[PDB]
């Protein structure tokens, strides 16, 4: 962290740079913080943005309601 | 007899800094010898290592917790049409490629060795799209997103609600929707105005940042401190003296360092302890103020609280809470109860209320007369024992549907 | 582990210093040592300060909790369980406590078309504290939390005005649970 591998699998973030790690644009719900946005986790050593959650879209309306 | 939607600012710090620190190369750098010697002392600075890995994941988890209160992101409609509400101040900015408010963007514009300043476990980025997914939450969803799964509402209706939990009828709602959202358009402009204007405002926030560079700055300059030695550099003493007289220059110099370094951290994990309190006062907050309607007082703004808009601010939130201001008050004789054929009649909801003349019940947060039924009054008892009734008759709507 | 530490003297065992080296010079090492020892002791007593404050603050948070949410009701959503609160349970834990909140949770919602209110012989009506909702071609008013059409009567709605002001109203007739009694 905090310097360029470049002068030291290698893996450049903001945090710093990491290796022994594979990028995967795939999004998961990580469990090992990295920082700087990537969490890295294990299924290898993988390295990925952690996923906020499953993407949705309520269909309102301003004549719709939904009732349990 | 008259109501104001005021808009009020409420910013509360989240998280502060991530800082790391190098014992070995703050206190004695690159001399061999040095660190030798500081072994002997023990696991000072692994006790001081945990102690700021501690509070950097005390720091990230309430991030986490203020800031991840739900695990679905909701998206906005395309179709930005609540009724005549205006929401384009909070709503993300699709023009602005950092995808933030121009709220957002403006609180952000507003607010500017052995040591390594760690980045936060979540970016900006995600901050600003977990903000965006709770006002999509809490304006299309209502507040039954944070209690299970989503369900869709139409703003008048959703506000109607709101209103209702302060005792508040919907008719007056829908007699001046058009009116409650020009006020509250002109509150959002008269906020962001003032927002810009007040460069107080973010008197927290500076507060914070300016209290963790001083403390920086100060642990950086306490290498500076002869501490009662020689010379303030280790390579003067260690080239410069014999190694007898060194060693003790040197033992004066790290005791010196990591006495100095044990009052930055007491004074971190201070500092960590009241962003610890306050964090939770957000998160707390944000459970009630935001996922729902709270009729504690005082606790989500002043006067009563109908909803509030989360807004993303650096190492902070600044929340926009929607308040319920009454105005235009009006004398009004009032009586305890109505006598009517040896009755005592009292309000289901409302008081009495009376202009001089006639006698009306109207609710109490607002003015709307209406004719003393017995639909609206129910009786207990007569009038002998009750202090201040009046004498007034009550209309049957019964007695017209038998009469012809 | 820390009285193990020589904190810059020859050895952290001080009766071999006294006995090696005389009281008159050992006593500057014995003081350095005695005071690296008082300096983390005071580390300690520090760490345990602050743990014991941030403790405290979670007790009365726990104590608040079971006063709101275990001796009563609560209104604060998100405060002590997620989804709407019924009750909790406490029971003893290692030098702490634990909750089993009872929450309500909705589920399988469906679809309906809704109507701010209903204007009949030009009057508007509005529920007393429901929703009207529409399955397609009727008319019902429902709880909040759970699908229950009732037909719309004059005893859970009221009139306010009439019915132009308003926005989104829609035509439907009110049945008047009073009239067939004089009918017949
Ligand atoms: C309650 O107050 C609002 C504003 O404080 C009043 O709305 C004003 O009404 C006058 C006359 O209709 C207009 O000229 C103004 O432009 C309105 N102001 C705004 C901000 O819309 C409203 O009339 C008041 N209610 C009553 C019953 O008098
Ligand atoms: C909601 O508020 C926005 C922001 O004030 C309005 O956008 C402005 O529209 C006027 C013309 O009506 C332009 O002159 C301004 O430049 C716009 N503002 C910005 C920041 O571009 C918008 O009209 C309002 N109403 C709706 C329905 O969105
Ligand atoms: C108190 O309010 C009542 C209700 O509006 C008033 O009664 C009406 O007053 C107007 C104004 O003169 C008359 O045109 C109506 O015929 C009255 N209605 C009835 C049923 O008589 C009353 O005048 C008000 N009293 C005061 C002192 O303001
Ligand atoms: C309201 O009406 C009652 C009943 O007509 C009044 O009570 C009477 O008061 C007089 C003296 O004030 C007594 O002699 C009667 O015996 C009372 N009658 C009853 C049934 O109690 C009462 O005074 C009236 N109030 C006002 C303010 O005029
Ligand atoms: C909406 O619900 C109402 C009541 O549940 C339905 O009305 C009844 O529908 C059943 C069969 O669908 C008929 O056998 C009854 O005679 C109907 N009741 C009356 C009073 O006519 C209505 O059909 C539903 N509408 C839709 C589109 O599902
Ligand atoms: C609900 O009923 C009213 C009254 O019958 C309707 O209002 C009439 O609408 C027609 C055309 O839509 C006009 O020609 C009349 O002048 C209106 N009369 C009045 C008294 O306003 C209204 O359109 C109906 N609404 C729906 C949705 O059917
Ligand atoms: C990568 O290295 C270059 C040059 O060494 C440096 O300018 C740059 O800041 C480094 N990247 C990061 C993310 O630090
Ligand atoms: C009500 O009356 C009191 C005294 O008669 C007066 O001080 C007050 O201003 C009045 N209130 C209003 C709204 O006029
Ligand atoms: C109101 O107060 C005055 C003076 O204190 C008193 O004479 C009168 O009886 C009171 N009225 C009521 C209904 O209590
Ligand atoms: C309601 O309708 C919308 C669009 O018509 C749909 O996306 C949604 O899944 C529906 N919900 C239910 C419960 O049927
Ligand atoms: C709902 O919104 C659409 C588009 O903004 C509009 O055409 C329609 O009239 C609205 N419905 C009501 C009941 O206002």
């Amino acid at each position: 962290q905090g310097v360029n591998c470049t002068e030291v699998n290698v893996f450049q973030t903001r945090a710093g740079c990491l290796i022994g790690a594979e990028y995967v644009n795939n999004s998961y719900e990580c469990d090992i913080p990295i920082g700087a946005g990537i969490c890295a986790s294990y299924q290898s050593i993988i390295a990925y943005t952690m996923s906020l959650g499953a993407e949705n879209s309520v269909a309102y309306s301003n004549n719709s309601i939904a009732i349990p | 007899t008259n109501f104001t939607i005021s808009v009020t600012t409420e910013i509360l710090p989240v998280s502060m800094t991530k800082t790391s620190v190098d014992c070995t190369m703050y206190i004695c750098g690159d001399s061999t010898e040095c660190s030798n010697l500081l072994l002997q002392y023990g696991s000072f600075c692994t006790q001081l290592k945990r102690a700021l890995t501690g509070i950097a994941v005390e720091q990230d988890k309430n991030t986490q917790e203020v800031f991840a209160q739900v695990k679905q992101i909701y998206k906005t409609p395309p179709i930005k049409y609540f009724g005549g509400f205006n929401f384009s101040q909070i709503l993300p900015d699709p023009s602005k490629p950092s995808k933030r408010s121009p709220i957002e963007d403006l609180l952000f514009n507003k607010v500017t060795k052995g040591l390594t300043v760690l980045p936060p476990l979540l970016t900006d980025e995600m901050i600003a799209q977990y903000t965006s997914a709770l006002l999509a939450g809490t304006i299309t969803s209502g507040w039954t997103f944070g209690a299970g799964p989503a369900l869709q509402i139409p703003f008048p209706m959703q506000m109607a609600y709101r209103f209702n939990g302060i005792g508040v009828t919907q008719n007056v709602l829908y007699e001046n929707q058009k009116l409650i959202a020009n006020q509250f358009n002109s509150a959002i402009g008269k906020i962001q105005d003032s927002l810009s204007s007040t460069p107080s405002a973010l008197g927290k926030l500076q507060d914070v940042v300016n209290h963790n560079a001083q403390a920086l700055n100060t642990l950086v300059k306490q290498l500076s401190s002869k501490f009662g030695a020689i010379s303030s550099v280790l390579n003067d003493i260690f080239s410069r003296l014999d190694p007898p007289e060194a060693e003790v220059q040197i033992d004066r110099l790290i005791t010196g360092r990591l006495q100095s370094l044990q009052t930055y951290v007491t004074q971190q994990l201070i500092r960590a302890a009241e962003i610890r309190a306050s964090a939770n006062l957000a998160a707390t907050k944000m459970s009630e103020c935001v996922l729902g309607q709270s009729k504690r007082v005082d606790f989500c703004g002043k006067g009563y609280h109908l909803m509030s808009f989360p807004q993303s601010a650096p190492h902070g939130v600044v929340f926009l809470h929607v308040t319920y201001v009454p105005a235009q008050e009006k004398n009004f004789t009032t009586a305890p109860a109505i006598c009517h054929d040896g009755k005592a009649h009292f309000p289901r909801e409302g008081v009495f209320v009376s202009n001089g003349t006639h006698w009306f019940v109207t609710q109490r947060n607002f003015y709307e007369p209406q004719i003393i039924t017995t639909d609206n009054t129910f009786v207990s008892g007569n009038c002998d024992v009750v202090i201040g009734i009046v004498n007034n008759t009550v209309y049957d709507p019964l007695q017209p549907e038998l009469d012809s």
